[PDB]
């Protein structure tokens, strides 16, 4: 299967701060790679589709990046209700899969 | 717009279809041509009324809607006029979704026609990608 | 606008089939395709599967072909079947919408001798 790698496992920033998640692909998905929001007590909110289009609804600062086997997902300028897991998926192959998640925590 | 075979090409492969779902990049470049002949802006009014839109000739009875086709169901949840435009996201957005179907792409007829069985490689060779 | 909503045990024993029902509001289930994923402890995700408008299905290999995805059109669900469940099957489980926009709100799970 199409194994998904995120790093940091954790990050820990100060709101009004701007950060990165990255999620790399054992092999190439193209674009096909989708970001999801999870807060605790929660169930996934999709945020960026096919690896940098925007969804409506969703905050401006996020933005993502990247094709082939390397992607990020970039928050500019962190705000409190940005805090919890993120997720990258890929749809390129079957079965889908997800990477480990980035935990972002409140320095 | 109506564009080149190599252009299609290296934009599909942006766009992410160089081997989606197990279909490689010719599958998609070769549906163009037969489909559309690589025009955006093609359409074409089938009998029951509905319509295909598009490089990709997206029909509006099960994938877009285009507020004048009988039992449109919407699957992929947007309006046909988007699969009109010079920019291919929207129809390449719909298509993934339309594959990812067990039917796979049969559901282009074009290409089943004549795409299918054939050495679809052929429709990226000679291109810079 | 549409609504998912995941029903059924939270709790079951190992080794019996574990069968959920996501029911859905405001549209057709006729009219997309339709998911499931569930999160183990350990912030882990899996997809496990979608059932798509022409009836066909995809299913996780990691499963071992153990899960059932069907749809009743005439109540507007579908649901998710697991057999033989084991404590590995413990885990919330999100019924969602293929493209990912809808979500329904997860259910926990637990398989337990007890």
């Amino acid at each position: 299967d199409i194994v998904l790698t995120q790093s940091p496992a954790t990050l820990s920033v100060t709101p009004g701060n701007s950060v990165s998640l990255s999620c790399r692909a054992s092999q190439s998905i193209g674009n096909n790679l989708h970001w999801y929001q999870q807060k605790s007590h929660e169930s996934p909110r999709l945020l960026i589709k096919f690896a940098s289009q925007s969804i409506s609804g969703i905050p401006s600062r996020f933005s993502g990046s990247g094709s082939g086997t390397d992607f990020t997902l970039s928050i500019n300028s962190v705000e409190t209700e940005d805090f919890g897991m993120y997720f990258c998926q890929q749809s390129n192959s079957w079965p889908y899969t997800f990477g480990g998640g980035t935990k972002l925590e409140i320095k | 717009k109506v564009f080149g075979r190599c252009e299609l090409a290296a934009a599909m492969k942006r766009h992410g279809l160089d081997n989606y779902r197990g279909y490689s990049l010719g599958n998609w470049v070769c549906a163009a041509k037969f489909e559309s002949n690589f025009n955006t802006q093609a359409t074409n009014r089938n009998t029951d009324g509905s319509t295909d839109y598009g490089i990709l000739q997206i029909n509006s009875r099960w994938w877009c809607n285009d507020g004048r086709t009988p039992g449109s169901r919407n699957l992929c949840n947007i309006p046909c006029s988007a699969l009109l435009s010079s920019d291919i996201t929207a129809s390449v957005n719909c298509a993934k979704k339309i594959v990812s179907d067990g039917n796979g792409m049969n559901a282009w007829v074009a290409w089943r026609n004549r795409c299918k069985g054939t050495d679809v490689q052929a429709w990226i060779r000679g291109c810079r990608l | 606008d549409v609504q998912l909503q995941e029903s059924g045990p939270s709790l079951v024993k190992p080794s019996q089939t574990l069968s959920l029902t996501c029911s859905v509001t405001g549209d057709s289930i006729t009219s997309d395709y339709w998911s499931w994923i569930r999160k183990f402890p350990g912030n882990r995700l899996e997809y496990m599967g979608y059932v798509s408008y022409s009836g066909s299905t995809y299913y996780n290999p990691s499963l071992k072909s153990r899960i059932s995805i069907t749809r009743d059109t005439s109540k507007n669900q579908y649901y998710l079947d697991l057999n033989s469940v084991t404590t590995e099957d413990t885990a919330t489980y999100y019924c969602a919408n293929w493209d990912g926009d809808y979500w329904g709100q997860g259910t926990l799970v637990t398989v337990s001798a007890a």
